């Protein structure tokens, strides 16, 4: 069991792209507070985020809401990976479309 | 009988009631109701009675178009429910009125009322009425 594979856990502050560790558990794999990192998920999935350092939680467990774990297909106290990735750029476009099921009656 | 003498002549007297050609009135009287639909007008279709103007009365009486009745239950047909009418009225005027816009919000709107009172005391009554003055 690699230091970079946690248990995911859910979190106080519902932000879609923010996850809370505690200091000891980014200790180990060289993160840093305000960073941004890879979480690999399964059937292939995996997702991108930020990181903030709460001391309520503890090293085994990782902190996310709803969507991340709808995204990533796991459910609650399942296993993840968690690596670094600093390709991540600031962008020129992003094309967003909504989902049918959920517009019907705004115009 | 002669129901110009009847109805009419206390109907138009003082008043100088604008008349349009095709549209319908109701005169209360004899414990009854009548309704009167006004068939020509010399002033195109619109016009002011006066004591000089002539009103023409002979003739079969019109048979009924699709117009609804003037004589169902309406808010002026129920008395001493004023606050009970406006939470009605409150609770129904979104859902009937503006129907559409409830799949806009996506607020549920209420569904079930229950009226309770003593028998006779015209919960069918306000039902009728808040229906047919909603047009529902
Ligand atoms: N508040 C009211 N104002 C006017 N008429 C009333 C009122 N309450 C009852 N009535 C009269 O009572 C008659 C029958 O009452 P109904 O509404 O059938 O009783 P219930 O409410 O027990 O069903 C109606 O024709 C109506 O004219």
């Amino acid at each position: 069991k690699s230091p970079n594979r946690l248990v995911v856990d859910e979190a106080i502050n519902d932000d879609n792209s923010v996850v809370s560790l505690h200091p000891a558990t980014m200790e180990k794999l060289q993160l840093f507070r305000g960073d941004t990192i890879l979480i690999k998920g399964k059937k292939r999935k995996d997702t991108v985020c930020i990181a903030l350092a709460d001391e309520t939680c503890e090293e085994p467990k990782i902190r996310m809401n709803k969507v991340v774990r709808s995204n990533l297909r796991v459910r609650l106290g399942d296993v993840i990976s968690v690596h670094q990735c600093p390709d991540v750029k600031y962008g020129k476009r992003v094309h967003i479309l909504p989902v049918d099921d959920t517009v019907e009656g705004v115009t | 009988g002669n129901l110009f003498d009847a109805y009419l002549k206390p109907y138009f007297l003082e008043a100088y009631r604008p008349v349009r050609k095709g549209d319908l009135f109701l005169v209360r009287g004899g414990m009854r109701s009548v309704e009167f639909k006004v068939i020509e007008t010399d002033p195109a279709e619109y016009c002011v009675v006066a004591p000089d103007t002539e009103i023409f009365c002979e003739g079969e009486p019109v048979k009924r178009e699709d117009e609804e009745r003037l004589d169902d239950v309406g808010y002026d047909d129920v008395g001493g429910v004023r606050k009970q009418m406006a939470q009605i009225r409150e609770l129904v005027e979104l859902p009937l009125r503006h129907p559409q816009l409830f799949k806009s919000i996506g607020v549920k709107p209420p569904k079930g009322i229950l009226l309770y009172g003593p028998p006779g005391s015209g919960k069918t009554l306000i039902a009728r009425a808040v229906a047919n003055e909603t047009g529902a």
